[PDB]
RNA sequence: AGGGGAUCGAAGAUGAUCAGAUACCGUCGUAGUCUUAACCAUAAACUAUGCCGACUAGGGAUCGGGUGGUGUUUUUUUAAUGACCCACUCGGCACCUUACGAGAAAUCAAAGUCUUUGGGUUCUGGGGGGAGUAUGGUCGCAAGGCUGAAACUUAAAGGAAUUG
RNA sequence: GCGGUAAUUCCAGCUCCAAUAGCGUAUAUUAAAGUUGUUGCAGUUAAAAAGCUCGUAGUUGAACUUUGGGCCCGGUUGGCCGGUCGGAUUUCCAACGGGGCCUUUCCUUCUGGCUAACCUUGAGUCCUUGUGGCUCUUGGCGAACCAGGACUUUUACUUUGAAAAAAUUAGAGUGUUCAAAGCAGGCGUAUUGCUCGAAUAUAUUAGCAUGGAAUAAUAGAAUAGGACG
RNA sequence: GGAUAGUGGCCUACCAUGGUUUCAACGGGUAACGGGGAAUAAGGGUUCGAUUCCGGAGAGGGAGCCUGAGAAACGGCUACCA
């Protein structure tokens, strides 16, 4: 429970039962899978795209409606990034407390942070490097992920 | 508990629980033997005759003992309604 | 649930652990370190004979008052000095410096008797007779 | 307590447990048609939101996100499902 | 191992009494002897379309397969010509009911007409001692790559 | 985390029976689990179970009698070698007349008595009495 | 190694106390106490209670979050807000009452679900002294940290509760 | 723990106890010891949770993928008969196991060699009104395994078997007078010989060989470099 | 290639840079020959095996070799050391 800390909070999304329908929903697979390129178009990512496809459309779960997952549909039009979007905001993220040590030497509670999330970062890619996602010997390193999120 | 040739041996097959079917052992001085008459009709409270539960001294020290008996005398014919099979 | 490792394939933690924690075994480590060959005035074996040096009297502790009769032997294979006692009533009157005798252990396990301070021995036999038997009468003790 | 219908609980009861704890697990979110007589069609909104949604064609507002159900804008109306 | 050159020792590397007249005009110039070790290892085309040497080869050299039959999965292919395969095995315990992970290393002659590297899968065939330390000759690889192509570049 | 699911489903079932009760919902069920269930449930040591489906791993709602002292698991799933499923029901089985030790072959998850007389031995989940 | 150095104040010096009084109390007050850049790595660093997972029993408070109500209160013209009241629900810090259950007891919602003995995993202990000593290795500027024996000795040492 | 003047422990006498051709002592080990703990310990206060968190090796790791139904085949015990001159087999009967079919169901695959088994039947029938019954060849079963080609995702577990020294061990037979042993011996025409033996079990890890397909891993098609023809 | 009865870094030339390791290599200890076996009896274990049978090694220590089918032999030779 909770990986790098001890909070337990169990809390989630409680999928419904129907795995199909809503049948209050029209529209089609053709039509929202339009909306899922044309918004990752704009270069959203997929998460960011099924929380814009719930709350302004009808998109209930977008795996349903249409038959795939929002990052499969993404890959299959040729719109998946370089690493899985969960990796890249983890590095993002390590870069941000990085800089902010890198000014300010004295913050030992940055220090251990830096250490929680570069430790989840490695044992993510290692993860995704065992299922070819990413090359064999891909590796995080400061000096290069700093040019690499952006 | 029979034996080699049919023969009953071992004494004392002892009572139960009407609520859990647990053995009511003989140090067991808090169990509870309830006789509930039979009554005929114009009210008539019939003696010695009686529908009767058992219940193990386990079960009335963790309290259950009321809703046990509400069940049991009732899925029997002695209450209407009182108790729910469902919370 | 607590303690050990339960599964299938963690055999070897399992031997490891018993060899680490073996060693709190107060026998195991003595046969292992061959404590006996090393320390121990015998060789490890469980009689010695030796040569008596001097007749001491051990005062006795406490809460008993005596003297108890002893002696001091060099034990031939080894040149290690050792105390010894001279159990039952007069046999010190047995035995005379530079006299040869046979020394075997207390039973206690090394570790000393009773109210006897530091004597893990006890006398047996002198000159190639026995205690027993001149304490008695069956034997008398040979000339020189 | 003691002997009970695990399997048939009651509605009121299970209205109250957690989310995650009913018989079968389910969310209690919404959807409804949302509309600003500014314009004639409506749109389709979460009862719970994180974006702020914007209408049709209109700038508007609808909803501000909060920590739970969104709070829709102002003067509007819905209906459920 | 091998690769390139074939006649690049200071000897001239031939099969042994395998002649070819240079009074009869040939189309193929070099005529080249195989077998198959049997025990249904098929004897792979690169053995014979090869022009390799090799004389620990199971196929085109001197050596025979017999005894033991062993397949490791290959840990390192630095030397030319010879492999090391660990052998995966699994080992019982009886006070503890229990197993232990172990491992034994193996070094096996491979001959050019397989192309191994490191993490296939391999069956090796025992022979005769054919150095200090082999006394088992490849013979037939149930790998491939293990999932390499499958890794280029972006979409 | 979770490692055995069983001994989550044989555990609070133990615990439901000491508490004097009639019923468990037992999370998340397995294949395993329902088979385990369906031994006890032939010998008596049960009454009626149902597969609720949530569309994930599983409920069960048990329903129990009061015949039932102890249901455990055995947690490494040692290998029993037929000859020596003698030995553990003599470890922990409350006499040689009735009760069961309950395992897993190749032919079947069967009670030790009926392994014995299919003539089949294999790994051992837990056990009943 | 610099800066700082109000305060309190190891050391030292003193007034008294005392048989003595190297102290306790009083005075002076060096280091220190604060800060920068480096060391050190230990505390009864404590809940003297490893972590993840399941199950097992009651109750009123409270912190954070959320949901529900023709609740109270704020007045303006009713709302909208806001603080408050009631019910529920996740997750916290805790207390209360019982005990099925556990314990050598004191006690304990875990210290329970253990001779009806197996959910996963880490670590440590094996009578008392000798002794955290000797020795070797390693870290440190030092003080010292980590690792860490034996010979020998000894019938007890120890825990909880009871009566005096 | 006894012994400092009436010693139930010493030195003796008497008497009594225990094992007895044997009994004490010393040292070692084993049982007692769940005080080495896999079975099976203990760690708040008795000895014992690293000050804290990350983390590699190691151990461990949620659920889900042929399940259910139908039909045959032949076994090994047990009941009720026993037909028969202690044991016998058909049918009445349950019970527990093995095999093979059909259900959308590779059983590696072709190319013949083989066929034992019926959807066959070609005649009819010993005989209980007949599917009770098997010999019997010319249309129609593959797998049971020969041997040649072409190819085969990896394991763990379990079963049965092979290969296997004797002596030891467990254990059968046999009156070494008994017995530890030994592997002998036993019957007569004991005047020209007749004869039973010299078993069985265990033999575990690994290697070999066969059956199983639950449990636990491996591998598979996603930039299709996929699958059959 | 040489050597051998014969495979083999066995040895020699040339060439290369490999081989083993926390799944504990390498090193140290062993009052260590291995095994069949022995002791101890709930089970799981624990301790032992110089020693009647099998295998190995040795003949005061080292090395060398003659004979021969077979020995690096010791109730054979040769040298050195004791
Ligand atoms: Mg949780
Ligand atoms: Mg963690
Ligand atoms: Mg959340
Ligand atoms: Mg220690
Ligand atoms: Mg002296
Ligand atoms: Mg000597
Ligand atoms: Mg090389
Ligand atoms: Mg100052
Ligand atoms: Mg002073
Ligand atoms: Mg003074
Ligand atoms: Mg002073
Ligand atoms: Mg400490
Ligand atoms: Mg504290
Ligand atoms: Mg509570
Ligand atoms: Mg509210
Ligand atoms: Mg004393
Ligand atoms: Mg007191
Ligand atoms: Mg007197
Ligand atoms: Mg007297
Ligand atoms: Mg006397
Ligand atoms: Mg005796
Ligand atoms: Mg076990
Ligand atoms: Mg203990
Ligand atoms: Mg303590
Ligand atoms: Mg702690
Ligand atoms: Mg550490
Ligand atoms: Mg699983
Ligand atoms: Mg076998
Ligand atoms: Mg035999
Ligand atoms: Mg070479
Ligand atoms: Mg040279
Ligand atoms: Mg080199
Ligand atoms: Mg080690
Ligand atoms: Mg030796
Ligand atoms: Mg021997
Ligand atoms: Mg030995
Ligand atoms: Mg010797
Ligand atoms: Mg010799
Ligand atoms: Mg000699
Ligand atoms: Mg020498
Ligand atoms: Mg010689
Ligand atoms: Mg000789
Ligand atoms: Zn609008």
């Amino acid at each position: 429970g909770r990986m790098h800390s001890a909070g337990k909070g169990i809390s989630s999304s409680a999928i419904p039962y129907s795995r199909n329908a809503p049948a209050w929903f029209k529209l089609s697979s053709e039509s929202v899978i339009e909306q899922i390129v044309k918004y990752a178009r704009k270069g959203l990512t997929p998460s960011q795209i099924g929380v814009l496809l719930r709350d302004a459309h009808g998109v209930t779960q977008a795996r349903v409606i249409t038959g795939n997952k929002i990052m499969r549909i993404l890959k299959s039009n040729g719109l998946a990034p370089e690493i899985p979007e969960d990796l890249y905001y983890l590095i993002k993220k390590a870069v941000s407390v990085r800089k902010h040590l890198e000014r300010n030497r004295k913050d030992k509670d940055a220090k251990f942070r830096l250490i929680l999330i570069e430790s989840r970062i490695h044992r993510l890619a290692r993860y995704y490097r065992t299922v070819a996602v990413l090359p064999p010997n891909w590796k995080y390193e400061s000096a290069t992920a700093s040019a690499l999120v952006n | 508990m029979e034996n080699d040739k049919g023969q009953l041996v071992e004494l004392y097959v002892p009572r139960k629980c009407s609520a859990t079917n647990r053995i009511i052992k003989a140090d067991d001085h808090a169990s509870v033997q309830i006789n509930v008459a039979k009554v005929d009709e114009e009210g008539r409270a019939i003696p010695g005759e009686y529908v009767t539960y058992a219940l193990s001294g386990y079960v009335r020290s963790r309290g259950e003992s009321d809703d046990s008996l509400n069940r049991l005398a009732q899925n029997d014919g002695l209450l209407k309604n009182v108790w729910s099979y469902s919370r | 649930g607590k303690g050990k490792p339960r599964g299938l394939n963690s055999a070897r933690k399992l031997r490891v652990h018993r060899r680490n924690n073996r060693w709190a075994e107060n026998n195991y480590k003595k046969r292992l370190l061959g404590t006996a060959f090393k320390s121990s005035p015998f060789g490890g074996s469980s009689h010695a004979k030796g040569i008596v040096l001097e007749k001491l009297g051990i005062e006795s502790k406490q809460p008993n008052s005596a003297i108890r009769k002893c002696v001091r032997v060099q034990l031939i294979k080894n040149g290690k000095k050792v105390t010894a006692f001279v159990p039952n009533d007069g046999c010190l009157n047995f035995v005379d410096e530079n006299d040869e005798v046979l020394l075997a252990g207390f039973g206690r396990k090394g570790k000393a008797k009773g109210d006897i301070p530091g004597v893990r021995f006890k006398v047996v036999k002198v000159s190639g007779v026995s205690l027993l038997a001149l304490w008695k009468e069956k034997k008398e003790k040979p000339r020189s | 307590v003691l002997v009970q219908d695990l399997l048939h609980p009651t509605a009121a009861s299970e209205a109250r447990k957690h989310k995650l704890k009913t018989l079968v697990q389910g969310p209690r979110s919404y959807f409804l048609d949302v509309k600003c007589p500014g314009c004639l069609n409506i749109t389709t909104v979460f009862s719970h939101a994180q974006t702020a949604v914007t209408c049709e064609s209109c700038s508007t507002i609808l909803c501000t996100p909060t920590g739970g159900k969104a709070k829709l804008s102002e003067g509007t109306s819905f209906r459920r499902k | 191992s091998t690769e390139l050159t074939v006649q690049s020792e200071r000897a001239f590397q031939k099969q042994p009494h395998i002649f070819n007249n240079p009074k009869v005009k040939t189309s193929k110039r070099t005529k080249r002897w195989y077998k198959n070790a049997g025990l249904g290892f098929k004897t792979p085309k690169t053995a014979i379309e090869g022009s390799y040497i090799d004389k620990k080869c199971p196929f085109t050299g001197l050596v025979s397969i017999r005894g033991k039959i062993l397949t490791g999965t290959v840990v390192s292919t630095k030397m030319h010509r010879t492999i090391v395969i660990r052998r995966a095995y699994l080992h019982y315990i009886p006070k503890y009911n229990r197993y232990e992970k172990r491992h034994k290393n193996v070094p096996v002659h491979v001959s050019p007409a397989f192309r191994v590297q490191v993490g296939d899968i391999v069956t090796v065939g025992q022979c005769r001692p054919i150095s200090k330390t082999v006394r088992f000759n490849v013979v037939k690889v149930s790998a491939a790559a293990a999932k390499a192509n499958k890794q280029f570049a972006k979409f | 985390t979770r490692s055995s699911v069983l001994a989550d489903a044989l555990n609070a079932i133990n615990n439901a029976e000491k508490t004097g009760k009639r019923q468990v919902l037992i999370r998340p069920s397995s294949k395993v689990i329902i088979k385990f269930l369906q031994v006890m449930q032939k010998h008596g040591y049960i009454g009626e179970f149902e597969y609720i489906d949530d569309h994930r791993s599983g409920k069960i709602v048990v329903q129990l009698n009061g015949r039932l002292n102890k249901c455990g698991v055995i947690s490494p799933r040692f290998n029993v070698k037929i000859g020596d499923i003698e030995k553990w029901t003599a470890n922990l089985l409350p006499a040689r007349q009735f009760g069961y030790v309950i395992l897993t072959t190749s032919a079947g998850i069967m009670d030790h008595e009926e392994a014995r007389r299919k003539h089949v031995s294999g790994k051992i989940l837990g056990f009943v009495y």
